[PDB]
């Protein structure tokens, strides 16, 4: 189904999610609740980062903290969600995951990250 | 006016204001607009298609409705 915003960035991060494990993105909410998801994301463009295996489900605390701080200390990422937030929800919004994805998806190609694949 | 931004907003499952430079091709074949391809990619060579990877179709909605 190519007709979908959503579908086009679900497809994608799927893409990454078979190169990792103990993560499965079924749908952005409940897939995102492991915090795991957006580490992986994070350490998949950015590897010097943090260590992906040194990254405990427990650790989910600081999970959140790590990957947003990174993001936005390598990448600028607009801060759009909280740790406090997303563990006192668990399940965060599709549209609040989508828009963070999108100004993310948008600042790493316009840096030249995401066009890593020329033809 | 509203029918340009539903037809969009059917693309758009979260209602952002961005999608592909493909899909967004697509909804303007889709209105059955009386332009040729050569003036979709007079317009696109115009815009942002391949800098950031998110088109925001509002410009385009603007444009159309201006003209």
């Amino acid at each position: 189904g190519p007709l979908g915003s959503k579908n086009m960035l679900l497809e994608w991060c799927r893409a990454m999610t078979r190169n990792y494990e103990h993560v499965d993105i079924q749908n952005f909410s409940s897939s995102w609740s492991s915090g795991m998801a957006f580490c992986a994301l994070i350490h998949k463009f950015f590897p010097e980062a943090f260590d992906y295996a040194e990254l405990d489900p427990a650790k989910r605390r600081h999970n959140f903290t790590l990957a947003f701080s990174t993001a936005e200390k390598l990448a600028d990422c607009a801060q759009l969600l909280e740790v406090d937030d997303m563990v006192r929800l668990a399940v965060p919004d599709s549209k609040c995951v989508y828009t963070y994805i999108q100004e993310l998806y948008r600042s790493l190609v316009q840096k030249g990250l995401v066009k890593t694949k020329k033809k | 006016e509203e029918e340009i931004r539903e037809a969009f907003r059917v693309f758009d499952k979260d209602g952002n204001g961005y999608i592909s430079a493909a899909e967004l091709r697509h909804v303007m074949t889709n209105l059955g607009e009386k332009l040729t391809d050569e003036e979709v990619d007079e317009m696109i060579r115009e815009a942002d298609i391949d800098g950031d990877g998110q088109v925001n179709y509002e410009e385009f909605v603007q444009m159309m409705t201006a003209k």
